[PDB]
């Protein structure tokens, strides 16, 4: 396989047959079906930890008051009690995709019917890269979007970036408005300060080990690399002591191999975050983390899914048919995970393979 | 959540806390959920700062907002003959001083040439280090933003002047070098006596129209006494 | 067009008229001079809708 | 007050809906 993608009506000189030494190159297209497979398996694994589905299109955030007893006296009374509220409102977006299969004539006199079924498997398999496409670049794109419900506009949050309603207070811990979890290092190479800073994003809000917390970190190997020389009271990288070891695996996070851990985090390794990027997410606990992206589909049963339709050209010479579907995303619990790029200064900024305008497959 | 606004903790109405009507619609965005020294004028009915008899007590003008912080305009307790609620004695809790419009404190630090300042943002022409307070006035007033010399008032001396404002949407900063713009801030302290004005403003300080209205204890709370004012 | 992207469809009717028995009816327009004007709303030109 | 037509493709954008305050539009073609 490569990042070549033939594209136009198929034609015979498009047709594979049976060549005079008798090999049966039609045979050969189920070939590739075990590493697609194994895409699926890691691309799917991703998106059950990644998602969970939209049962409703809009979410309030609410805020609510606080109040205190007062020292008693006899003679006097107390001081009142009263309960303001304040609320936001949030969705997720919907969109559109399909895709063109079309044939000659010619074509469809000669084919054999697994040279169609090869395009068709194709097809599945650029719908499952386009849904994991969309499900990261909703986690990675630290922009905020616009989508209309129920004729009213409302924002599609990522992570916090800045933008939206300001994080509730903790404990002890507030926030103003310009707070972010899409950060940098500020240095070349990773640190054991950057897990520990990373974590300390989640734990800001309550999301943290003393809550029951599990944490995933996803990461390149690059990062994992330069994570596992990390020990307990030892300096690492550009003068940072860490404050665990890395503890190696002889297990899963769902269905993803972890190949270890440092402090809380569950390390896993996965090709797909782009070198200099560390992905962390929280889950469960005293919070009840759910996974961090919203999938939303159409409302109606016959839009949902992966569709096929019946072309607009169903007759000799040229025939067609469309695949499509509709789906969208947002984040509801915006404090629930954190991204760190690992650079010495700047902004932070979307991996290109992730940022809105890029493209449909990864 | 986001704010707190002033409430009446303690009022029992029957020793001398009265009903009365308004004589005058209320601005629901200059004056509702706030504390407002009142009078009544030379009819039976409430005013906001002194009317006929000068200060007389305090009003609460307590309104909804809209869940975008908007408030509601339909209300029954706010247009002139609306009833409404005047205290002499009780709590007020979540207290905070009344001031209306926006004022600035302008001081020049330069002693030669001409200084800088940005009416929303946007500059002004250049003023001298000694301008007159005429001469602010015409300054401010003097760009293509809208909001012309009929809502500015300026006072003061070439050193120092004051631009106050009665709208809320007009903000003085400094921009070049050789001055600088404070706006005034008001705030409960704790352990500090209230005095109601014939604007109906209540300010920690007497000028010369103050009539004690009552004194905190902790800064969040005001123990209501009207000093009633007289002839 | 009938699935994706467009669906369409049309309605249609076939019909005309003339007059047989030319005697049995008559017009007249309520003016000074000049000849009979057909009214606008009743022009065969003039549009589909009365 | 003179009549307009509206022709073309209906798309969206020529779609009425509930309104945003749940006016069912659609049970008012036959008004």
């Amino acid at each position: 396989t490569a990042p070549v993608r033939q594209e136009g009506i198929m034609t015979q000189g498009d047709l594979v047959t049976v060549t005079s030494d008798g090999i049966d190159l039609n045979a050969l297209w189920n070939s590739f079906a075990e590493s697609i497979a194994i895409y699926n398996e890691a691309m799917d694994n991703l998106i059950q930890l990644l998602t969970y589905p939209v049962t409703v299109p809009v979410e309030p955030v609410v805020q609510i008051g606080e109040t205190t007893f007062e020292e008693a006296t006899e003679l006097g009374v107390p001081r009142g009690a009263g309960l303001p509220i304040e609320v936001f409102q949030m969705g997720y977006d919907l969109r559109h995709y399909d895709k063109r299969n079309a044939y000659s004539w010619m074509f469809l006199a000669d084919a054999d019917g697994r040279q169609v079924e090869a395009i068709h498997d194709a097809v599945l398999w650029a719908d499952k890269r386009l849904v994991f496409r969309k499900v990261m670049e909703a986690l990675f794109d630290n922009r905020t979007r616009r989508a209309n419900i129920r004729n009213q506009a409302y924002n599609v949050y990522p992570l916090y970036n800045g933008d939206g309603v300001p994080p509730p207070r903790f404990k002890n811990n507030v926030f103003d408005e310009t707070h972010s979890h899409y950060v940098i290092s500020h240095n070349s190479v990773v640190d054991s300060s950057d897990l520990e800073d990373l974590m300390e994003l989640l734990a800001e809000h309550g999301y943290s080990p003393q809550a029951g917390t599990q944490f995933l970190l996803l990461a390149n190997k690059a990062e994992t690399d330069a994570i596992r020389q990390f020990r307990r009271g030892v300096v690492n990288n550009n003068g940072a002591t860490a404050g665990y070891d890395f503890i190696p695996s002889p297990p899963t996070f769902g269905g993803l191999a972890v190949i270890g851990s440092y402090g809380f985090w569950n390390i896993v390794e996965e090709d797909y975050i782009p070198p200099g990027y560390l992905v962390g997410v929280g889950y469960g606990g005293a919070f009840n983390l759910g996974n961090p992206v919203g999938l939303r589909q159409h409302a109606n049963p016959a839009m949902q899914g992966l569709r096929i339709i019946a072309g607009n050209y169903q007759r000799y010479p040229l025939v067609d048919g469309f695949y499509a579907r509709s789906f969208g995303t947002g984040v509801r619990q915006r404090g629930g995970a954190a991204i760190m790029q690992i650079k010495a200064s700047g902004a932070y900024e979307c991996p290109p393979i992730y940022k809105k305008g890029g493209g449909f497959l990864v | 959540a986001l704010k707190t606004k002033p409430r009446w903790d303690k009022y029992d109405g029957y020793v001398g806390n009265y009903r009365g009507v308004l004589g005058e619609d209320i601005d629901l965005d200059t004056e509702a959920n706030r504390v407002l020294a009142v009078g009544t004028n030379s009819n039976g009915a409430i005013v906001v700062g002194a009317g006929q008899t000068g200060i007389k007590g305090l009003m609460i003008v307590a309104v909804g907002a809209d869940i975008h912080g908007a408030m509601l305009d339909g209300g029954i307790n706010n247009h002139a003959g609306d009833p409404q609620d005047v205290g002499k004695h009780g709590e007020i809790t979540n207290f905070q001083p009344t001031v209306f419009g926006r004022t600035f404190g302008v001081a020049i630090s330069a002693t030669e040439g001409n200084v800088k300042l940005a009416v929303n943002g946007v500059d002004t022409g250049n003023i001298a280090y000694d301008t007159s307070a005429a001469n602010l006035k015409s300054g401010i007033v003097a760009v293509d933003d809208g909001f012309t010399a009929d809502d500015f008032t300026v006072t003061g001396t070439a050193p120092n002047f004051t631009i106050v404002t009665t709208r809320t949407d007009v903000t003085i900063t400094a921009s070049g070098e050789g001055v600088t713009v404070t706006e005034a801030t008001s705030v409960a302290a704790a352990g500090t006596n209230y005095y109601g004005h014939a604007d109906g403003t209540v300010n920690a300080v007497k000028g010369s129209d103050g009539v004690y209205v009552g004194h905190t204890q902790e800064a969040d709370r005001l123990i209501v006494n009207v000093k009633d004012e007289e002839d």
